[PDB]
């Protein structure tokens, strides 16, 4: 159900952000910090994901794309819509009209080499390393830098789990 | 369906979490007579009998008290040993308590921790190709379930052997880890997980399944 | 969802518990966290939820207030409320659920207080822009509670104008 | 679709014999070394259980299972042992390892004079008969109790 309004989330969000713009005074700092805190979110927003449902770990990439769009539409409650993918599928890139995190905010002009909803590529990264999975993921486009909606890269550079549960670790 | 324990280990495969529910060690004692067929042998701290299990006195069942007198590890309370109590006829005819080790946590670590590798062993060279380890293991009186977090950490619990249905109790189980997980991710597999509010919330899982709703898969 | 908000406020408290060293410095930044939310959910709420008109007076505005802001932050108004006589300043509001335990609670050793403060600054962000100066404490008595200083001005104001 | 293998170990914890029928993921370990992983697994199952256990463990360990196929075992009080790779889910096989001991191992075994004790069979009408009887019921899962 969430249980939540939209817009406590994206208050929730702001308060980061203007608190790492103060704590920090450089956006690349804030930047990778915000990352690494949603590197640490991908460790237990994926487990929530295979939770709600034990999806199938992986026969192919756009297997993998869909279960993350899935997951997206089921705490954002958006349907996201992947495209763009290589010619060796292994990378795609994923859609999202309006982020409630990146939306309802928009920025101050001296903020431009920051990269604010960077929050979920860190979310997908420690989501998909948690499941042993190697990927690099960075949006693309940005609903804030004047893209029309936000556009990620996935790009699934190797694998770490095998094909039986037992694994290298 | 009543559960003897609840466990959960980490990538490392060290037991993060080990709740126990209260399945307790049979106890036996008897006036004991002159020297008792019961055949006590001394072994590293464990007090035992290696044979003649006799009226509910298993073989493994450790020497717990003497004479209503505790007995610890080789020696008594009082400073009296095993052997110097026993061997003494003219004390008898006598009461000895006897039990099981319930084995201190630290043995449970150990366990836990000779346990990890048939789970990541379990015959990795098997028969069936590209296969898949060790899920379910029976035993005489009590079963084995694990739940794969399928990517990660292992879920093991332990059942009355007799049981079908528990595999979505580990389900459940794995729901009641990511609402803890929430607390804190930075509260992750190094430090073990023993926060009293997700473990009540366990054990109101336990609560649940203790009476009869195992359907209802209310937790 | 309920358990990404959850977890999005478990990164909170850990930046926190990062780049802050001990746990009071650490509650106020809670409290600054919940007047950064106040501070515009209030001018927000002014119009779509609280029949587009303002109120002043006391007492109507804190339980109205109370029960708009739960509506659009969880859906859920505050149990219950207590004015207490014995310090006309202290008031108590008390509501059982905490906005903490979307993630079940932290450790029961070191941080006596907890996002409940965090609560409370945006309770101060409210009152504090309505008019409204308060200083907050949330304490773990009938489960999460709050308890209001109001301002001296506003207190002798609204004693005054307790007539019309 | 007949049965993977089967295993035989003493007393004393030596691979007797091993029968394969379709085991096919190749080993790359050889086959003693891993009669020998396979002997100290089972051994520490056992002392596994024997401490874990609620109470008296009359016959210990019983089998255990993965999700796409499983494995029994069989004690004898002597204390050799009996293992046989099968299928996740069709009849018991407790009582045809039972029965498989007390016929063809009692039978073409032990009442063979040039088998030597503690050694392996290399009895042709032991692997004969052997592979008549699993030829019996070639049967395939296992879902023991």
């Amino acid at each position: 159900a969430k249980k939540v309004n939209s817009e406590f989330l994206t208050l929730t969000y702001g308060a980061l952000v203007t608190q790492m713009l103060r704590d920090f005074e450089n956006a690349e700092d804030v930047n990778k910090q915000l990352e690494r805190i949603g590197y640490n979110m991908g460790m237990r927003l994926i487990e929530d994901f295979l939770a709600r449902t034990s999806a199938p770990r992986c026969l192919e990439m756009r297997e993998t794309a869909d279960r993350i769009q899935q997951a997206f539409r089921i705490y954002l409650n958006i349907q996201p819509t992947i495209s763009n993918w290589s010619p060796a599928s292994d990378e795609f890139s994923l859609v999202f009209d309006s982020n409630p995190l990146t939306e309802f905010v928009e920025l101050p002009p001296d903020l431009t080499n920051l990269r604010y909803s960077a929050i979920l590529s860190g979310c997908i990264r420690g989501a998909l390393e948690m499941v042993q999975l190697e990927v690099q993921c960075w949006f693309v486009q940005d609903q804030l830098k004047g893209d029309n909606v936000t556009e990620l890269r996935v790009k699934f550079v190797r694998r770490l789990e095998e094909v039986i549960p037992a694994g290298e670790d | 369906m009543i559960i003897y324990g609840v466990y959960i280990v980490s990538k490392s495969g060290g037991l993060i979490f080990n709740l126990d529910n209260n399945v307790p060690r049979i106890e036996h004692e008897k006036t004991f007579t002159y020297p008792l067929d019961l055949v006590l042998d001394y072994d590293s701290k464990k007090v035992s009998v290696s044979f003649n299990r006799k009226d509910g006195i298993n073989v493994g069942h450790v020497l717990v008290a003497v004479n209503g007198m505790p007995v610890n590890g080789v020696t008594l309370d009082d400073g009296r040993d095993v052997r110097t109590t026993l061997d003494a006829p003219e004390n008898y005819p006598i009461n000895l308590k006897f039990s099981r080790p319930k084995m201190t946590t630290n043995e449970k670590i150990f366990l836990a921790s000779m346990f990890y590798p048939l789970f990541a062993i379990a015959s990795q060279l098997s028969p069936e190709p590209k296969s898949s380890g060790i899920e379910i293991l029976e035993a005489d009186t009590f079963t084995l379930h694990c739940f794969q977090t399928l990517t990660g950490i292992k879920f093991i619990i332990i059942s009355e052997t007799g049981l079908n249905g528990i595999d979505l109790l580990l389900r459940k189980v794995y729901e009641l880890y990511s609402d803890y997980v929430l607390k804190n991710p930075f509260y992750s597999l190094e430090m073990p997980i023993r926060c009293e509010l997700f473990d009540n919330k366990l054990q109101e899982l336990l609560a649940q399944v203790e009476k009869t709703g195992i359907s209802n898969i209310d937790k | 969802s309920q358990s990404i908000v959850a977890l999005l406020f478990s990164e909170i408290v850990q930046y926190s518990q990062s780049r802050v060293f001990t746990v009071p410095e650490l509650q106020t930044r809670l409290h600054d966290l919940g007047q950064d939310v106040g501070t515009r959910i209030i001018d927000l709420y002014f119009v779509r939820e609280r029949s587009s008109k303002r109120e002043t007076k006391l007492t109507q505005m804190l339980l109205f207030v109370k029960t708009t802001v739960w509506k659009n932050l969880f859906g859920k108004e505050a149990e219950k409320l207590e004015h207490a006589n014995d310090d006309e300043r202290t008031y108590y509001i008390i509501e059982k659920e905490p906005l903490v335990n979307t993630f079940i609670s932290v450790p029961k050793d070191k941080g006596s207080l907890n996002c409940a403060n965090f609560t409370a600054g945006i309770v101060e962000a409210v009152l504090t822009n309505c008019g409204f100066p308060c200083k907050v404490t949330a304490h773990w008595h009938k489960g999460t509670t709050y308890m209001v200083k109001f301002e001296d001005f506003v207190i002798a104001r609204d004693k005054q104008m307790e007539e019309k | 679709m007949t049965i993977f293998n089967l295993y035989i170990f003493d007393k004393f914890g030596t691979l007797l014999h091993y029968a394969e029928w379709n085991r096919t993921k190749k080993s790359g370990i050889t086959r003693e070394e891993e009669a020998k992983l396979t002997y100290g697994m089972l051994f520490s199952i056992k002392s596994f259980v024997s401490k874990i256990s609620p109470h008296d463990p009359k016959e210990g360990f019983l089998y255990y299972k993965t999700n796409r196929y499983a494995l029994h075992y069989l004690e004898t009080p002597s204390g050799l042992k009996f293992v046989l790779n099968t299928d996740t889910t069709a009849i018991n096989v407790k009582e045809l390892l039972q029965q498989l001991y007390a016929k063809v191992w009692v039978e073409f075994v032990v009442r063979d004079p040039l088998w030597t004790p503690g050694t392996v069979v290399t009895s042709e009408l032991f692997q004969s008969k052997l592979d008549e009887f699993v030829r019996q019921s070639p049967i395939f899962g296992i879902r023991n109790i």
